[PDB]
């Protein structure tokens, strides 16, 4: 279910998603917030998470660079061609 | 667990709306979710053309969803989702539609 993703401050991290067929439709939340998404081929990221991420266009991962100490949260990724939710919580390690 | 518990009759239409819900210009992405099957019937963002599963549904002004000649599947619980021009949360709400055979 849930995965625990240790990750360190300036550094950077990737939530990995087993995935197979290219979902070209998903969305990340961290907790009840936005992350990124994918609507009909079209990228967006949110708030602070501006530049600072990017999509797998094909395994739906995500990648977050330079952390900050306020990333250390719950994440959570959707998608239609679906098998019920991934839930990612990282904790953004010391150094 | 807040479910506010809605009630509908076979056959005619219903409308679920969003309480103390005020339309503005920050929102972005008003979703409406089937929880059983797991995927949005409706949803409007900001503007890029309403979006709608079937005929069945029709988004209202202030993000309410209609549910025309309710039927016996259409018995389930409905989630709102809807968020601002900045990927943040601005309220979510349950559904809980009970349709009764009169």
């Amino acid at each position: 279910s849930s995965q625990q993703i240790y990750g360190v401050k300036y550094g950077n991290v990737t939530f990995h998603v087993p995935s197979n067929q290219p979902l070209k439709e998903v969305l990340w939340k961290k907790q009840k917030d936005k992350v990124a998404e994918l609507e009909n081929s079209e990228f967006r990221a949110f708030s602070s998470f501006k530049n600072r991420v990017y999509l797998d266009t094909k395994s739906g991962s995500l990648t977050i660079y330079n952390l900050t100490s306020s990333d250390e949260d719950e994440y959570e990724m959707e998608s239609p061609n679906i098998t019920d939710s991934m839930k990612f919580f990282l904790y953004v390690g010391e150094s | 667990t807040n479910a506010l518990e809605t009630w509908g009759a076979l056959g005619q239409d219903i409308n679920l709306d969003i309480p103390s819900f005020q339309m503005s210009d920050d929102i972005d992405d008003i979703k409406w979710e089937k929880t059983s099957d797991k995927k949005k019937i409706a949803q409007f963002r900001k503007e890029k053309e309403t979006f709608k599963e079937k005929d069945t549904y029709e988004l209202l002004k202030n993000g309410a969803l209609k549910i025309k000649h309710l039927k016996t599947d259409d018995q389930d619980i409905y989630k709102v989702s809807i968020y601002d021009t900045k990927g943040k949360n601005v309220l979510e709400k349950i559904f809980d539609l009970k349709i009764q055979e009169r």
